[PDB]
């Protein structure tokens, strides 16, 4: 029954009354006196306290109190003592806090979960890296490509010295230099036939950052369907930053529930369908940094979500589109179809 | 983004 005041709580004068908080929770308080007791109740959590103890110092009304002691705690701006308690983590534990989680239950899932980075070029780099200085305890990395130079605009984790050499091996000497008390595996695979995707293991989720065939997708979703495996593809359609779906077995929709990404990349009529064949193979992204690791980063954050079950990730039943030429984000709709060919019931 | 993406 002791509480005390988050570590991220801030406090501004703003407009006709006050601001309490940062961020999505972040609260107008046009009220003034309001505005006033607020502070005055967050005040007496500086160090643990009890309600009680708090309320024999605070010199306002109990009914007063009681009403800024409520709001305070609705927004997860005082938490208990006990999920607060040196610690390589500590500023991710302040982000666990502010959903109103303990930051140490949410670590021990990191730490017991498997992850698997099934592409480990401009996605893989920037989702991996994320995984392993937030604790996830395994990582696996799947590819079988050299680095070259055109890599090093996205590809955080290599410098010029390691043209040549094979991602994976570079991928994971750079997690352990930056989280030694983790596990990293590689397996050298390229999934060029669906059968290949029985050598991939079995883990918590698999990150969907490889994209050859422009079918790959397609098989991964089936098989992740098939072998009740979770997954989230990320990646960009050129300077549009996409994240999703998040496959969860019996819970979300599939990639296919839906049908608003295209997938016929042809034509009935054979002579327009070779010329279609050859410029799509033709085709490479125009990748940009700034799209590559948007769309890297909430990935990451869905993973963190997925497996930490402190808030909702954002994918589930979501194929979601960040524009870079304009403000704009938009979510297609992949929820459950009943009839879904792939996944229904 | 009518068609699957590339990473
Ligand atoms: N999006 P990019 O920066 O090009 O990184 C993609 C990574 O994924 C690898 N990759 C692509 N397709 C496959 C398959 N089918 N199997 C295994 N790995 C794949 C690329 O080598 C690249 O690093
Ligand atoms: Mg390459
Ligand atoms: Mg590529
Ligand atoms: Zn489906």
């Amino acid at each position: 029954m002791d509480y005390i005041l988050g570590r991220y709580v801030k406090i501004a004068r703003y407009g006709s009354g006050g601001l309490v908080g940062g961020g999505g929770k972040e609260q107008y308080v046009e009220n003034l006196v309001l505005w006033e007791n607020i502070i005055k109740t967050a005040y007496c959590f500086i160090t643990p306290s009890s309600y009680t103890a708090a309320l024999e110092t605070a010199n306002i009304p109990e009914k007063d109190f009681s009403n800024c002691f409520r709001f305070l705690k609705e927004n997860f701006f005082i938490i208990p003592s006990e999920y607060n308690n040196n610690n390589r983590y500590s500023r991710n534990f302040l982000h666990y806090q502010s959903y109103g989680a303990n930051p140490v239950l949410v670590q021990d899932k990191l730490k017991n979960a498997k992850v698997v980075i099934l592409g480990c070029g401009g996605i893989g780099n920037h989702v991996s890296v994320i995984l392993a200085t937030s604790g996830i305890g395994e990582i696996i990395l799947i590819d079988n490509d050299q680095i070259e130079n055109t890599n090093l605009t996205r590809q955080v984790l290599f410098s010029e010295d390691d043209v040549g050499k094979n991602k994976t091996e570079v991928i994971k000497r750079e997690l352990l230099k930056r989280n030694s008390e983790i596990s990293v595996s590689e397996i050298a695979l390229n999934i060029n036939d669906y059968t290949d995707l029985h050598k991939v293991p079995e883990a918590d989720i698999w990150v969907v950052s490889a994209d050859h065939p422009f079918n790959l997708i397609n098989w991964v979703n089936k098989y992740c369907v098939r072998a009740n495996q979770p997954y989230i593809n990320a990646g960009y359609v050129n300077d549009i930053a996409v994240f999703g779906p998040l496959y969860v077995p019996g819970k979300t929709g599939c990639y296919e529930c839906q049908k608003v990404v295209a997938d016929l990349y042809g034509a009935e009529k054979e002579n327009i369908d070779h010329k279609i064949k050859l410029i799509n193979s033709r085709f490479k992204p125009a990748t940009f940094a700034p799209v590559n690791n948007v769309a890297a980063a909430l990935c990451a954050a869905d993973v963190i979500k997925f497996i930490g079950k402190y808030s909702e990730p954002l994918s589930l039943n979501k194929r979601i589109g960040i524009w870079s030429d304009e403000i704009k984000i938009h979510s297609q709709n992949m929820g459950r179809s009943p009839v879904c060919s792939v996944c229904g019931n | 983004m009518r068609t699957g993406n590339a990473d």
